[PDB]
């Protein structure tokens, strides 16, 4: 992964 | 004159020492051990990898989640982790021998942040499914469940006693939770309600620094319920990236930025006192060591390395 992209 | 002195630095001087490679996708997070000799990454390549804090060195992969992970978090005896994954589970993890010691089912959407206690006997997460919870690390049991948030919950974090969580979500608010009860003791809201993408307390817990999706780092007296400093400069209007206090030397704050660089300011004069350039993505994520001045910063998937800077103050 959610944090990633 | 020939009596004209080297005034003492005002600024940091970070300058890039070791850029460190192996993740396969998009690096989440990186956090140093507290005892200062590792540093732990995750990614979206659903590894954890650890590395020497002072020398860079590669030293173990830590692998079983079965999505990416966005979140790791060291326990205060750093032997454990835990991390946050798109799978909807935490996993706790012995560092020593890589196994996962637990795995913490309950969420209903992806896991998001992390954080032990400083006990180190709870864990706090927070989820896409608008709830945070708080969980025993012996037996890996939900102890509860908060309905914290009415979006996605993008940060959790405990103050210095353990007896406090603060939490941020894309609703635009920030709580104050005690501990024991679960109970809501203060919703932190202003002007106005951009998405709150990170938060976490000062470590004298007085303060609460907190991200917006606004371009903006506000330091805020929660107890007061009102804002101290804002730091701006930065690009920061889609990602949940970290924000540190940097307390070995000089007194900054610290962020990555969408503009690929590493932002450091005057903590209380509010000044861009240092731009950490050579990534090629968004920095996501940075950290800094508790006893050396050194930063590490983590990017994303143009670039999915980790870098450690040095500073002399």
């Amino acid at each position: 992964x959610x944090r990633a992209x | 004159s020939a009596t004209q002195s080297k005034p003492t630095p005002v600024k940091p001087n970070y300058a890039l020492k070791f850029t460190l490679a192996g993740h396969t996708k998009a690096v989440s997070s990186v956090k140093f051990s507290p005892n200062g000799e590792w540093l732990a990454s995750s990614s979206a390549d659903k590894l954890i990898k650890i590395w020497g804090a002072y020398d860079g060195k590669f030293e173990k992969t830590i692998s079983g989640h079965k999505l990416g992970i966005s979140d790791v978090a060291w326990s205060s005896d750093s032997n454990l982790l835990v991390s946050a994954s798109d799978d909807k589970t935490l996993k706790i993890w012995d560092v020593s021998s890589g196994k996962c010691l637990k795995t913490l089912k309950g969420h209903s959407n992806y896991v998001f942040c992390c954080n032990f206690n400083p006990q180190s006997n709870l864990i706090v997460s927070g989820s896409f499914d608008e709830s945070v919870r708080i969980w025993d690390v012996k037996t890996g049991k939900c102890l509860k469940t908060l309905p914290a948030h009415s979006d996605p919950v993008s940060a959790v974090h405990f103050n210095r006693d353990g007896s406090l969580i603060v939490s941020s979500s894309y609703d635009g608010l920030c709580r104050i939770w005690d501990t024991a009860s679960g109970q809501c003791l203060k919703t932190l809201i202003d002007d106005d309600n951009p998405p709150v993408s990170f938060v976490k307390f000062s470590p004298n817990g007085k303060y609460i620094l907190a991200a917006t999706l606004d371009n903006t780092l506000k330091l805020w007296d929660y107890s007061k319920g009102k804002c101290l400093k804002t730091y701006t400069g930065h690009k920061n209007e889609k990602y949940c990236i970290f924000a540190n206090f940097s307390v070995t030397g000089g007194k900054w704050i610290v962020s990555g930025s969408e503009d690929n660089l590493v932002y450091i300011w005057n903590l209380q004069t509010k000044e861009i006192v240092q731009k950490l350039q050579g990534h090629t993505d968004v920095v996501i994520s940075t950290a800094c060591h508790p006893t050396e001045n050194i930063i590490a910063s983590a990017a994303l998937e143009n670039d999915k390395t980790i870098k450690l800077w040095k500073s002399d103050c």
